[PDB]
RNA sequence: UUCGAUGGUAGGAUAGAGGCCUACCAUGGUUUUAACGGGUAACGGGGAAUUAGGGUUCGAUUCCGGAGAGGGAGCCUGAG
RNA sequence: GUCGCUACUACCGAUUGAAUGGCUUAGUGAGGCCUCUGGAUUGGCAUUGCCGAG
RNA sequence: CAGAUCUUGGUGGAAGUAGCAAAUAUUCAAAUGAGAACUUUGAAGACUGAAGUGGGGAAAGGUUCCAUGUGAACAGCAGUU
RNA sequence: ACAACCAACUUAGAACU
RNA sequence: GUAGCCAAAUGCCUCGUCAUCUAACUAGUGACGCGCAUGAAUGGAUUAACGAGAUUCCCACUGUCCCUAUCUACUAUCUAG
RNA sequence: CCAAGCGUUCAUAGCGACGUUGCUUUUUGAUUCUUCGAUGUCGGCUCUUCCUAUCAUACCGAAGCAGAAUUCGGUAAGCGUUGGAUUGUUCACCCACUAAUAGGGAACGUGAGCUGGGUUUAGACCGUCGUGAGACAGGUUAGUUUUACCCUACUGAUGAAGUGUCGUCGCAAUGGUAAUUCAACUUAGUACGAGAGGAACCGUUGAUUCAGAUCAUUGGUAUUUGCGGCUGCCUGACAAGGCAAUGCCGCGGAGCUAUCAUCUGCCGGAUAACGGCUGAACGCCUCUAAGCCAGAAUCCGUGCCAGAAAGCGACGAUUUUUUGG
RNA sequence: UGUGGAACGGGGUAUUGUAAGCAGUAGAGUAGCCUUGUUGUUACGAUCUGCUGAGAUUAAGCCUUUGUUCCCAAGAUUUGU
């Protein structure tokens, strides 16, 4: 019983939540919608949008 | 095929005259799916086939010697999304699959890119010749 | 040739709109006068589904001792109020009622049932009955006794009461519970002490048990015979349509066969599935209702936003496994089994550890307000 | 001559000259005295066999120089 | 000189010819190296900013 | 005359049924009037978008042109048009 | 041999985003 | 019977024989020809380009299909005429 | 039916000529009884039902150590009988899967269900024949597939009341019905067997086909025109908007939906083949002569769907001081 | 006339992705004037940064509400053991 965080939003993934893919560089990615996962095939940066975690943490967000 | 028990269903991805590579080192790489063991009877079904199956293959690029003739084969990814019975829908990034004997035996040595445990678990020898596991 | 299954089964037929939308019981289980005095089912009202993860207890399975996450169907159930006792004796014709006795005081939410314009009319429904009962105490218990003698076969009346539920009806769903129990003198006597008085889900069925649940199915309207039956779309060369059925049928006979797909209605339909087996018998008055012995937080069975389309439980509830017949809101009937269960999978013991309560309104990502504000932080509503 | 082929300026790198590399500026350099490409069952030489003379053939191999340590590529140590 | 039978030699040839090795085109890219960062830890300075390093 | 897929005329069931769905689209207020979804005025929203749903001609038509009145018939709904 | 403006459309290149 | 052509739009036997292609082809192509009944201006062979001509195959692509599902407008539906 | 026999030897364990008795013919034939003021023509697709002359599944009977295979042998049509290359083709031959890929009828089932690949005779080419117009055991190419709004049938949807009226809760006469098959594992290296070999009652875990539901998750869908972005033009500019018969793109709740997702899918009786009991006659003997047991995916029932709209039961109040009961 | 309904508003829940406006020399650079500049004065400049997990939508088949404003105690038809 753990909850994951997902590979693109950083956001806690609960049992039945999301996809997971698995890339051919035997790297497993999570994905808690299937926002994230398009915008992850789509190439975003989840850096570069606003509404993730890893840009609040990047940028200072909440102090 | 009396390899190591049963295997949960899952979706299946692979219908007949899918082209899926070889992800072995017998030297193909366009394995042509033919027909799947274990496929009943059912009107206008194509036999499909999903990670872990038995498909029967044959190769349409690699060594000559592969070619022109029927071989069994192994599938080990694919692309379309399965669920486990833990609720977590996952994916490949490709089809691929082994070449393999009726015991299960696989012809080659290596295996490249990940392999599904489900395959792993029902075949020992593509879990013994295998790296990453999901 | 090519031979090919039906597309179908000749035994929901006719795929017509159901009579009803209570759902009935067709067959109560078989008595046994040994077992003491029981009801045989229970009113409640589909609220939704949710999610649940629980551990394995299935030895010689892949996943014996594994984590397994399964739908379940939360249908909420507050006690039951018995108003009525029915006799049925045993005739050569059938089972044939003999007399119906009812409660001194009945509630508005029952009494409602019997009328089409309730603020309209007078509400004199049980008028010279309440008289009766206030002023004699003795026809009453004439016919208790005619029932203790004759009447093989004892069935309460018992109604729902639908106004601590969120649902905008106040007229209460009255149902027949057939008392399977023994000794059809205490059958009567255990109606005559229960009149007016609240019957609860936990007495009725237990943890891990067994059982059938009865309703009317989701209403579709009239549908085509390639969604009602199954069948296989016609090529897109077909003139005048393809979502038809090509041949209907033969020469002589020269008639169209009842067994042959037509396009009509296709939802909307009484059905009972067997084999549900409750995950949870859980408390209104609690509030670890939607808790677990390895999550512990103080939350209930409810999504936080609410139901969708039902609103927050907030009485006791039954966690049945799988789907169940009927939209949302629905009042369902659950019957006890009429089986034996001596598979593993029936008797294994059921532990969650886990209930989703994250919003069914949307990918929602939280289990509890606390959790949400916990990672949010704070937001500009919160700031000032 | 693209992605340096010929030359000038300036710079970088090298222990050090140098298109070794970079930016710019000119279209240059070789060749029927065979350039270039291809083959070589070609490591090269001192040398060996035959011996009128002239020549022909061989030379992996006891001496000298070059290359390699299964095929490439990169790097530390160390004057090397 | 044509026609012969045979052992064997060579040529062309549909099979959009196959099978190795250098020379290049396009794509991706292990590895060590140079450089920009990062300060668990060592920390002299209830204290608290400064010399510092792999 | 009961017939001739008879002749002429009238009239039925089908039946208040099939149907009156191409060409993006209408809305508000006022006037008139017995009667306004279709008339007129104003406002709004739109289309044709110069190889036009614009302005003229040849052929063909013959008064359809204009004004004032009418709403019996036609304008397959309506009408004060 | 310089040169104060008015009146013109192209083509090529660079940086940034 | 040529400086030719063919199981050809011309071959009944025939799904002719050999090879290629495919996992599998009575299809297609390349060769053979005692060719029932090919053949030289009743024109024969080859042929670049061209063809809304016929035919075989490959890549890309896709609801043709596995296996159907969802959405929009106009009908069908009901109402006034 | 017959038996000379083959069948190392044993006449019908398996074959069994010559004759003879029959059934069917979906093969073409024979005839011309119906139709020429007109019954749309093959195949394929789709869909339902029926038959057994049984491929598989269920239960029985035989030979040889088992184990397998054969007799499909005996009942049995309940339930299944597939994906492709070729041919318009049915037939037919191959590639595979599967327990198996059985054979037929229903106007050689099925064109106001579709398609038009075959036929398709109007245009055109070739081969043969004819002087010719033209002809064909022939080959090839292009060639309009109309109408239901009537009755009935079928699928669904309303519905009047003489038995009071209006409602609530019920019974079930009758009609329909549903589940199917496979794999692996502890029996175990067990029984059996000179050795080698290798089961089975049963249970467990899964899976195929089918059926009924459902939308917690995942996928799909976009008129949520919800949010954001983009091009051309327009409202003087920003902003905010509009048009581009839904302008385009990304995400997109809700709903719908997916063997693209999840859940669920029993046991009682009577039997067929066949095996027994007491037991004679025919003093022996034998399941049968009377009767009684066991016995199949068979049949009828439990269960599930509908509920006679002219089958029925119980219960509630019986137009309020106008008037009616 | 009621633990009433409706229309709004609030909160929650969800979708999208950081609204307009202001400010900042952050911004590749460009152009004029003079005390001549290790935050130059002046002006323009795709974009970027901070207010801003912002703004917008949120039932139309989401939940809840103690908030505000209205509405209902009506009308017509039929019914007798």
């Amino acid at each position: 019983m753990k909850v994951e965080v997902c590979s693109f939003s950083g956001s806690k993934v609960y049992p039945g939540a999301g996809r997971l893919f698995v890339r051919g560089d035997n790297k497993v990615f999570r994905f808690v919608n299937k926002k994230s996962e398009s915008l992850f095939l789509q190439r975003k940066n989840p850096r570069r949008l606003s509404w993730t975690v890893l840009y609040r943490r990047m940028h200072k967000k909440g102090i | 095929g009396a390899a190591s028990g049963t295997k949960y269903r899952m979706t299946l991805g692979l219908p007949v005259q899918a082209i899926m590579n070889c992800a072995d080192n017998s030297g193909a790489k366009n394995l042509y799916i033919v027909s799947v063991f274990g496929t009943g009877a059912r009107l206008n079904r194509l036999p499909a086939a999903s990670c872990g199956d038995m498909v029967l293959a044959t190769v349409k690029k690699g060594k000559p010697d592969l070619r022109k003739k029927i071989m069994p084969a192994i599938v080990v990814r694919q692309r379309k999304a399965w669920r486990r019975k833990d609720g977590v829908y996952l994916y490949f990034e490709d089809n691929a699959g082994v070449i393999v004997n009726p015991k299960g035996e696989m012809k080659g040595s290596a295996i490249t890119g990940p392999v599904a445990k489900e395959c792993a678990d029902l075949w020992p020898r593509i879990a013994s010749n295998a790296g990453t596991v999901v | 040739k090519f031979e090919q299954p039906r597309h179908g089964s000749l035994g929901f037929l006719p795929r017509k709109r159901a009579s009803r939308q209570r759902g009935k019981v067709k067959a109560f289980p078989k008595d046994d006068a040994s077992k003491p005095v029981h009801l045989t089912a229970f009113l409640g009202y589909k609220a939704g589904m949710t999610h649940i993860v629980r551990d394995l207890d299935r030895p010689g399975s892949k996943m014996h001792k594994r984590e397994i996450l399964e739908a379940v169907t939360v249908i909420e159930t507050p006690p039951m109020v018995v108003v009525g006792v029915v006799g049925y004796v045993e005739t050569p014709r059938g089972l044939r009622s003999l007399t119906t006795v009812w409660a001194e005081h009945l509630s508005e939410e029952v009494k409602r049932r019997f009328y089409k314009n309730w603020f309209k009319s007078k509400k004199k429904a049980f008028t010279k009955y309440a008289k009766k009962y206030a002023e004699s105490t003795q026809s009453i218990n004439r016919e208790l006794e005619r029932i203790k003698k004759y009447c093989s076969v004892v069935r309460v009346l018992a109604h729902t009461q639908i106004r601590k539920t969120p649902l905008a009806q106040k007229k209460a769903h009255l149902m027949e519970i057939q008392v399977n129990g023994g000794s059809v003198a205490d059958k009567v006597e255990w109606a005559r002490e229960h009149f007016e008085k609240t019957v609860d889900i936990k007495s009725t069925f237990e943890q891990n048990e067994m059982i059938d649940v009865i309703g009317v199915t989701r209403g579709k309207g009239n549908e085509g015979t390639t969604a009602r039956w199954g069948t296989k779309r016609l090529p897109r060369k077909t003139h005048r349509g393809l979502r038809k059925v090509a041949c209907i049928g033969a020469w002589h006979p020269a008639n169209v066969q009842w067994t042959v797909a037509r396009a009509g209605n296709a939802g909307y339909m009484h059905r009972t599935q067997l084999n549900s087996k409750i995950y949870r018998i859980g408390a209104g008055d609690d509030a670890k209702n939607a808790s677990t012995d390895f999550d512990a937080t103080e939350k209930r069975i409810t999504p936080m936003g609410g139901f969708v389309r039902y609103g927050v439980v907030e009485n006791d509830f039954v966690m049945l496994n799988g789907a169940t017949p009927g939209p949302v809101k629905r009042v369902l009937t659950l019957r006890k089994s009429l089986l034996t269960h001596t598979s593993r999978k029936a008797l294994e013991p059921v532990s969650l550890k886990w209930i989703d309560t994250a919003s069914k309104f949307g990918h929602g990502r939280f289990q509890t307000p606390a959790e949400a504000k916990q990672f949010l932080g704070t937001l500009k509503k919160d700031v000032a």
